[PDB]
């Protein structure tokens, strides 16, 4: 049972003993390029740190086994870190995006516990016994905030201080310790932010800041070295090593700094997810991000209803909520290009197409199960029929529109032509056709089919010039698309008729759009924005987000309505085909083939020759 | 008619002046008695003894920029997210007034910083305030000597430590400095800037392309090349060099001054541009030069859009078209880019479309084939107007070229501060985080502290050393000027040139590869610089040996050597003796102490009670720290109870080896000096008296307070006497350093022994300085002969081997020329004929690279006997005759002017020009005059074969202003109060130093009758109304 | 009857006879040559073209062997001749001989 000194310097977390106080040893670990912020947990002896120059926080144990990042997506630079080892989570604050968030030991579930009014927070201490977070803020106004461990009743506890960092906490004296780079100075104060006492001053820069027993530890960069002094008074000053200079972390590494207890106990205070501390020792069950907590207040639910708005190497989700909820960006690996993207309400998968792989991929939205359906191909847009179970997707290269099942079983190519140019494809099953651009040369047009190939028919090809995204509402019974040359997004019914433009002004380069209740949402790669216009007309467009640079394609997801799903014919057992079910207008379902196969005399299934 | 009887007894008085006055015939007896030890080295183990000493302080100079570079390097990686979002400036603070250290200027400098605003100033993210003002601080303190930190962000905020006032008259924009350009991209760019007027260019139009083709040049180093063309119906580069017509010559001082007035001078034309001619010949000039080492060329091209009548695209297809031919046959390996010079909508929408075209070279366009398999250097194109910053747009070109990311310290050559003091030599280098580049950190400190211990060695009077780097610039050599008297040095000269001697080129080859080593090579004592001439310790020799050791300092790219003249006889240095001093020592410096009767000598502070000693700036332990900081009356008194310390309890305080030794053998001067004074009959006639020893001390009477940077061993009576040794010295007419006017010196050297009489045997000279008109009235009373007349046909005259009187009838006149007092302006006639006579007249050219002159002067026979007369010249109206006085370098002369005659001898009265620097002829007559430059900023040679043995060795030495302070010059009276007008006679006024005998009435020549004796303030030169010769 | 020019600084001039004594009471052109050359470096400075003819008119004045009349030649050349060298002239230490004013 013996308490050491874990500091960073550069790529290395450097080891100190504090008994026979020669012990110079680093931790056994690889790939750190810079290490930060520093926390421990006492249960299976972890160490824990951020990366800032990878975006990632790294864990591993004393050995270098099992190391693993945990928390390697939506990180700009965070150098706040600390450990919940009582509730098993963690928190970090992350200065760029301006987040503190929470997670799970092993980096599940991300919620965002602060976002709104947040300047810069850096150095983080916890106190679960209690309830309480404390954490530094520098910017504009210089303050040391309290709250609770779960988000709520945030106070500014000390308002008048310069840029503070090393925020520690005595849990034996019931004190806080925190440095002062402004004032250079160190001091104290008692655990609600008055009864400050400074305890060494003429510290040019006291970077970090650590306690044990009588003892605190600084680095300060002008000396260069780690020191020791009495925690209340400032004598006994002695110097621990010599020639070290810039320590990003300093952390006292022992099975005290880490006791008391909560009522989340062993059993994770029964909840389904996280358990957050809050006062009088209490807890309360916390959701993932983006998810609500059910009547029975111990358990979540994920959200029904939310879109997916792309980037060329990151997929991101936003709800409309009314708690004003940040958007999130999904922790899928290997994104590299994607093009266009679509969502299967079912099985909760993503789908999206990376232009760089000329591939076809699924995931789940927490990045496991990834899959490639297709794998020269060159697809560039794609439309789920969540009925039938079946992708149409077109092909850049060869110019058809091909139709590949959800586990990659190939059915058949259902147009082809040779002045045939498909792009933008959208399906709908639940009235047995499917819409697509036909991007002829100095001829554009907007078609329409069935899901089979035949009955093909134009919709409108006049004043249009490069129609580059697509998308419709069976509800509304609408179809819209934008323009990127006419500089102008339209609508007009699912059969032709009643033709409009909705919006001909402050459009540049329109990549995406789709339908969220009566509003339509669209989103410009140039002018780097979502946008929305209410389709019933009574409120004006309005500015949703802005800042999002590499605007790829967006959609919106409606939660599965079981009985409507249901009671679709091709729903079940494809509908009895083989290949094609497509519902018809009359009432009844009929199999279908691809335009190199017959339906044979069964009206099931399809031959050759 | 005699002359050889009138030299033995004008010889008697030399040795009068010199044994008794003087002293030396006493103080050579005790040197003679003082015994000294030996060493034979031949160079070995003293190079790596002073590749000691600089390689620590070179290295604790590395550890300053690698300890700045990993400040910055984790004050990224920490402040990525622990930033300043703050602000501060670099003015509005009227504190300061210090001057402290190298930093003489006003500065607080209580750990804390400034920051300079900068144009492209928005929110971002770096440096916190400087806070690094923590570490800063300290680097300060904990290494004395270094002088300012700074830091200059990618984003444009200049910071420096420690904070100070530095033109807040504008913007210091340093992005487009020569410092933070050769830094972030440290490979040589080729750059040629193309102007373009004609086209009817409006003024304002033309005034950007001038003022941004001035900021590119003000940015760029002499490792690069450059070669400005204007394009107006021809093209004519900078018309002041022949390799500028052929070649891109590099960017030293001289060619931005060169290239920068050809700028400025060119006005609108009206004729079309014609574009096309303009690019062939950019071409034409980036191809002929070599490709030496890491390069990138570009081209800039300053235009606004010119078309013609019906040649609108036809011209643009020409020009695009040359761009494939010519830079496809250069490999693609030409960047061009392009500004506009657009004003009120002159130039429209289109015409920027044509320098679109040109910056990425879009030929396609306009139908070329393009045969060229390899891409082309995307440039970029900017516009301007009189509103833009020229400094951020036009001098950011540097980042159109590719980043390679070199991490390697670059060291700068020495250059003027801009931030308001001297001289300084810079260390960079850049600062990346992954592959984001930051800026650059840079640690300023003063020329003279980096080469203090090569530029006062004293170790062994047998050698000398200099410092060189890697292609053979010197940074030091004796014959440079020492650094902290500078202003801008020309680092441009290769050692070839100041160790210019027969069979160096073949050392020079093993100093440059080999990192060390040990050479000895034979040189013919005649054609041999004078640093080897004054360090031989054998007398008769006709060839010597010199030992040359060098090695290279370590972790950078400079090279040490070690030059001992006669490496295998010993040299000798006083052994460690403690005398007691039987006269108690005064230091110099009479203003720290105040306890004596004090009084005013000339324009200096001394007493007549007893002489001063003085430390010169290369005795103590670091030459600098004497420099820099000032000397408190408590540094004083530690030295004098040092210096005078007959035990050995007292500590150094700071003092080199064999500097207390030799004020212990020379402290004997005080009781001779003392002693003569009493019964000497010349106590009026000598102004001071003193001894000089080559390891800094300085003996004075009387006892003077002289300026601290002051060093005997670099004086000429000094390097005199030297190369003269045993005999007596006359050196003058020469401007005193005591404010005293001109004077004559007697120098003479003492040796450490009699057996061995040579100049590297000298181990002090003695030195006793007369008035001007001393030896004038010294010839009229010994020789009776010069006083038939009253000094007008019948002159008598004394000249040294130099060619200058010191002694003559007339004194000074259309109060020209500079070189008045030299014989060729005086006597005309003599001139013309001693110059016919063989093998006593020689010319000398040597060149003097301090002020980037060559210098004539003339050298006579030293070794004369008997009589020269009339052999051509003069042969009827002006009998002459010239003898040598005996046992000195001087010359005894009589003219008799019987009949006028007319002749002459170039000397300029407004100038000190040659009349014609093309050739130089022994038989025409001129005064002492210079030439500029022999050489060629193309190759770096000497354009001539002149290698001559040269090194002038400055010997110009930068003559001061350092008076004394107002209220102080009238509550005190001159020391020697010789009251000036109770004198009668001109017997009795010539000679005393605070007098003059006034001859000319206050207007020109008017004869007034009735000389009297008068304080020199009130007649000067003879003129009761003349003026101040300062 | 003349003899031919012997100074090297004035021969090849546009004539080669001339006769001692001259206007300067020179007995030999051994002697005339010793004063004249001490204008020798003004000549190749080439301050104005007229200089070395006017000089040589003056130290070797034209000698015709059987002519002995005083044709007088022409003031432009000592006009010429002091306009382009005489502030030169001044400002180095040479001056004009006043048997060498442009009015004679
Ligand atoms: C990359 C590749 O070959 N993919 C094949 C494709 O060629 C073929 O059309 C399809 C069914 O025939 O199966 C898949
Ligand atoms: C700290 O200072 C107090 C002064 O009141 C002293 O009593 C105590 O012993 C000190 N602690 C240590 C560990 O020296
Ligand atoms: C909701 O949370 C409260 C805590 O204030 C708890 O008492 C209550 O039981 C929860 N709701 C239900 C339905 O249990
Ligand atoms: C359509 O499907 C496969 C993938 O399932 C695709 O690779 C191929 O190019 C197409 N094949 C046919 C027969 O159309
Ligand atoms: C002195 O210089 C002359 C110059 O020609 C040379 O011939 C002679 O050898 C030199 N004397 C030596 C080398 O002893
Ligand atoms: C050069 O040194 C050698 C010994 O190394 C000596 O014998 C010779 O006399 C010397 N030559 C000189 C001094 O000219
Ligand atoms: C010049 O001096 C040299 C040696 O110093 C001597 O040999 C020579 O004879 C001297 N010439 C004359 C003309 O005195
Ligand atoms: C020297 O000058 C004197 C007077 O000026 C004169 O009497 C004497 O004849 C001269 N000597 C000559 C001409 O040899
Ligand atoms: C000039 O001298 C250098 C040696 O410093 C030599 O390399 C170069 O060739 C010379 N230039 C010529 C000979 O044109």
């Amino acid at each position: 049972p013996e308490a050491f000194l874990l500091f960073s310097r550069r790529a290395d977390i450097r080891r100190i003993s504090l008994e026979t106080n020669n012990n110079n040893v680093a931790i056994p670990l690889t790939g750190v390029k810079e290490a930060s912020a520093l926390d421990f947990d006492v249960t299976d002896n972890r160490i824990y740190w951020t990366d800032i120059s990878l975006k990632t926080i790294s864990r591993a144990f004393m050995n270098g086994s099992a190391l693993e990042h945990v928390v390697e997506f939506g990180l700009d630079y965070p150098e706040g870190m600390a450990v919940d080892w009582l509730g098993k989570n963690l928190y970090w604050a992350d200065t760029g995006t301006n987040r503190i968030e929470v997670s799970k030991l092993d980096g599940q579930h991300r919620q965002v516990l602060v976002w709104k009014d947040l300047d810069s927070p850096r150095a983080l201490a916890l106190d679960p016994a209690e309830g309480f977070m404390y954490w530094t803020e520098w910017g504009g106004k210089p303050k040391i905030d309290r709250a609770a461990m779960d988000g709520s009743e945030r106070t500014t506890l000390v308002p008048n201080v310069g840029r503070a960092n090393g925020l520690t906490i005595d849990y034996a004296k019931r004190r806080l310790y925190w440095t002062d780079l402004d004032t250079n100075l160190i001091e104290s104060s008692n655990m609600l932010g008055l009864n400050r006492e400074v305890i060494a001053d003429d510290l040019p820069h006291p970077f970090g800041l650590t306690q044990y027993q009588d003892y605190i530890y600084w680095t300060d960069w002008s000396r260069r070295s780690i020191e020791r002094a009495n925690k209340t008074s400032g004598q006994n000053r002695t110097i621990i090593q010599g020639h070290l200079d810039y320590v990003m972390d300093i952390l006292v590494f022992h099975s005290s700094r880490q006791s008391g207890w909560n009522e989340c106990a062993s059993s994770n205070g029964h909840c389904s997810h996280l358990c957050l501390a809050v006062p009088v020792g209490g807890f309360v069950c916390g959701c993932p991000a983006h998810y609500s907590l059910n009547a029975d207040n111990r358990t979540c639910s994920a959200p029904t209803t939310f879109l997916l708005f792309s980037q060329k190497s990151a997929i991101n989700r936003m709800v409309i909520d009314e708690q004003q909820s940040p958007d999130i960006i999904l922790p899928i690996h290997s994104l590299r290009n994607v093009r266009a993207i679509d969502y299967d309400p079912l099985d909760k998968q993503l789908y999206w197409i990376d232009s760089r792989q000329n591939m076809i991929r699924k995931a789940q939205e927490d990045g496991s199960q990834g899959f490639t359906v297709v794998v020269e191909i060159q697809p560039y847009d794609l439309s789920i029929d969540i009925y039938s179970r079946y992708i149409y997707w077109t092909c850049e290269a060869t110019n058809v529109i091909n139709v590949t099942r959800l586990d990659g079983r190939s059915v058949g190519v259902v147009l082809k032509g040779e002045q045939d140019r498909p792009r933008a494809v959208v399906v709908n099953p639940e009235k047995g056709y499917m819409y697509f651009t036909n991007l002829q040369e100095r001829s554009p047009k907007i078609e329409r089919a069935a899901l089979d190939g035949t009955e093909r028919e134009v919709l409108f090809f006049s004043g249009l010039s490069k129609p580059i995204a697509l998308a419709l509402d069976s509800r509304l019974g609408k179809l819209f698309w934008a323009d990127s040359d006419l500089r102008r997004i339209e609508s007009s019914d699912l059969s032709g008729a009643n033709r409009i433009v909705l919006e001909d002004s402050n459009i540049l380069q329109p990549v995406g759009l789709t339908v969220f209740e009566n509003w339509l949402y669209w989103i410009d790669k140039q002018q780097q924005m979502i946008e929305k216009i209410d389709m019933t007309g009574r409120e004006g467009r309005t500015k949703v987000q802005a800042r999002i640079a590499q605007l790829s394609d967006i959609h919106a997801v409606k939660e599965l309505n079981l009985q409507e799903y249901r009671q679709h014919p091709c729903a079940q057992d494809n509908g009895g085909c083989s290949h094609i079910c497509l519902v018809k207008g009359d009432g009844t379902t009929r199999c279908s083939c691809p335009m190199h196969l017959v339906l044979l005399q069964d009206e099931l299934s399809c031959g050759g020759t | 008619f005699s002359i050889l009887d009138e030299a033995q007894v004008l010889a008697s008085q030399m040795r009068r002046l010199a044994a008794e006055e003087l002293g030396v015939v006493t103080m050579q007896r005790i040197f003679n008695s003082l015994v000294y030890t030996e060493k034979i080295s031949n160079g070995e183990s003293e190079v790596q003894q002073l590749a000691k000493k600089i390689r620590e302080k070179f290295n604790r100079y590395l550890d300053v920029v690698n300890r700045n570079k990993q400040v910055v390097e984790a004050s990224y990686t920490a402040h990525l997210t622990s930033p300043l979002t703050a602000i501060q400036d670099c003015c509005t603070i009227p504190p300061s007034m210090m001057e402290f250290d190298g930093n003489f200027n006003t500065n607080v400098s209580r750990t804390v910083s400034c920051d300079r605003l900068s144009t492209t100033v928005n929110s971002r993210a770096f440096n916190p305030g400087r806070d690094l003002n923590s570490v800063l601080a300290d680097n300060l303190k904990s290494n004395p000597g270094i002088k300012w930190q700074y830091f200059s962000s990618e984003e444009g905020i200049f910071t420096v430590f420690p904070a100070h006032k530095f033109r807040c008259k504008g913007s210091y924009e340093h992005r487009s400095r020569p410092i933070y350009v050769s830094t972030v991209r440290p490979q040589s760019k080729h750059i040629v800037v193309i102007l373009d007027h004609g086209a009817s260019v409006t003024d304002t139009q033309l005034q950007i392309a001038k003022d941004a083709a001035q900021v590119i040049l003000s940015a760029i180093d002499e490792h690069d090349k450059i070669s400005v063309l204007t394009v107006a119906d021809a093209v004519r580069t900078c018309s002041l060099d022949q390799c500028y017509k052929t070649y891109l010559s590099p960017a030293t001082s001289e060619t931005k001054r060169k290239m920068s007035t050809f700028v400025s001078s060119v006005k609108p034309s009206d004729s079309p541009t014609q574009h096309a001619v303009g690019f062939h010949r950019a071409f034409q000039l980036i191809r002929s030069t070599s490709n030496s080492a890491n390069t990138d060329m570009v081209i800039i091209y300053l235009s606004a859009g010119i078309t013609s009548k019906d040649s609108s695209e036809e011209d643009k297809k020409a020009t695009l078209r040359v761009i494939n031919e010519e830079n496809g046959f250069l490999n693609n390996s030409v960047m061009i880019l392009t500004y506009a010079l657009m004003n009120d909508g002159v130039t429209g929408l289109k015409e920027l479309a044509f320098l679109r075209d040109l910056a990425e070279q879009n030929s396609g366009k306009y139908g070329i084939p393009d045969r060229t398999a390899l891409p082309v250097i995307k440039g970029s194109m900017m516009v301007l107007n009189q509103l833009s910053n020229l400094e951020t747009t036009v001098g950011r070109f540097y980042t159109n070229l590719p980043n390679r990311m070199i991490d390697e310290a670059v060291f700068s050559l020495p250059f003027s501060d801009e931030m308001g003091d001297g001289l300084i030599m810079t260390v960079s280098k850049p600062c990346y985080f992954g592959n984001l580049l930051l800026g650059i950190v840079g640690v300023d400190v003063n020329l003279a502290y980096i080469l203090e211990d090569v530029t006062y060695y004293q170790d062994s009077l047998a050698s000398y050393t200099f410092l060189i780097d890697d292609k053979g610039y010197t940074l030091m050599h004796p014959s440079l000027t020492r650094p902290y008297l500078l202003s801008e040095p020309p680092l441009h000269t290769d050692i070839i040139h100041y160790e210019n001697i027969p069979k160096f080129e073949l050392v020079r080859q093993n100093i440059l590869s080999l990192p060390l080593g040990s050479q000895i090579i034979t040189v013919p004592v005649n054609s041999s610089l004078s640093w080897h001439i004054n360090k031989l310790r054998e007398t008769g020799k006709e060839a010597y040996n010199v030992s040359y050791a060098w090695k290279m300092v370590q972790d950078t790219s400079f090279i040490l050597c070690i030059v001992v003249i006669q490496p295998e006889i010993p040299v000798k240095q006083l052994k460690n003796l403690n005398t007691v001093p039987s006269s108690k020592l005064l230091y110099h410096r009479l203003d720290l102490l105040g306890q004596p009767s004090a009084c005013l000598h000339f324009k200096q502070l001394a007493t007549l009670e007893s002489p001063t000693v003085m430390l010169s700036a290369g005795s103590f332990s670091s030459p600098y720290e004497h420099l820099s900081q000032p000397e408190t009356k408590r540094m004083v008194e530690h030295y004098t109870a040092y210096l005078s310390d007959n035990t050995r309890l007292i500590a150094n305080p700071g003092l080199k080896f064999s500097v207390r030794n030799e004020v212990m053998a020379t402290s004997h001067v005080t009781d001779e000096w003392m002693t003569q004074m009493e019964m000497s009959s010349l106590n009026t006639y000598i102004v001071r008296r003193y001894i000089a020893t080559p390891n800094g001390v300085l003996r004075i009477y009387p006892g003077s307070l002289m300026d601290k940077a002051f060093d005997p061993t670099r004086r000429q009576w000094y390097l005199h006497a030297v190369a003269n040794p045993g005999l007596i010295s006359l050196t003058g007419p020469y401007l005193d350093v005591g404010g005293a006017g001109y004077v004559v010196t007697i120098s003479h050297t003492i040796h450490s022994s009699s057996t061995q009489l040579s100049s590297g045997h000298t181990v002090a000279v003695m030195g006793i300085d007369f008035t001007l008109r001393y030896f004038y009235k010294v010839l009229m009373d010994l020789l009776p002969v010069c006083n038939q007349d009253g000094g007008n046909k019948i002159r008598c005259f004394i000249m040294e081997d130099r060619g200058y009187l010191v002694a003559h009838p007339t004194l000074v006149d259309g109060h020209a020329p500079l070189e008045q007092q030299h014989i060729t302006h005086k006597e005309p006639l003599v001139a013309n004929d001693i110059l016919n006579h063989p093998n006593f007249v020689k010319k000398n050219l040597c060149n003097s690279f301090s002020d980037r002159t060559v210098q004539r002067s003339y050298k006579f026979n030293t070794s004369l006997v008997g009589d020269l007369t009339n052999l051509v010249h003069g042969s009827h109206c002006s009998k002459y005759r010239l003898t040598r006085i005996p046992g000195t370098n001087a010359f005894v002369g009589i003219v008799n002017e019987t009949c006028d005659s007319l002749a002459f001898c170039a000397c300029s009265m407004v100038d000190r020009l040659c009349l014609n620097c093309h050739r130089m002829e022994q038989n025409e007559c001129e005064c002492p005059c210079e030439c500029p430059l022999e050489v060629n900023e193309c190759t770096g040679n000497l354009t001539n074969a002149e290698n001559r043995n040269p090194s002038c060795e400055v010997h110009q030495e930068p003559v001061t202003y350092t008076a004394i302070d107002p209220g102080l010059q009238d509550a005190l009276q001159q020391c020697v109060n010789s009251r000036c007008n109770q004198r009668m006679e001109s017997g009795d006024c010539f000679g005393v130093l605070d007098c003059e005998w006034c001859v000319v009435d206050s207007d020109g020549k008017t004869h007034l009758d009735k000389s009297y004796c008068a304080p020199q303030k009130e007649c000067f030169g003879g003129i009761v109304g003349a003026k101040s010769p300062y | 009857v003349c003899q031919e020019i012997t100074v090297p600084m004035c021969r090849g001039i546009g004539y080669n006879l001339t006769h001692m004594p001259n206007q300067f009471n020179h007995d030999t052109q051994d002697e005339a040559g010793l004063e004249v050359h001490q204008f020798w470096p003004l000549v190749e400075i080439h301050c104005s073209p007229d200089l070395r003819f006017f000089l040589c008119s003056m130290y070797t004045p034209i000698c015709l062997p059987d002519y002995h009349k005083p044709l007088p030649p022409c003031r432009s050349v000592c006009e010429r001749a002091k306009a382009g060298c005489s502030p030169l002239m001044r400002q180095y230490g040479f001056a004009w001989p006043e048997r060498m004013s442009c009015d004679r």
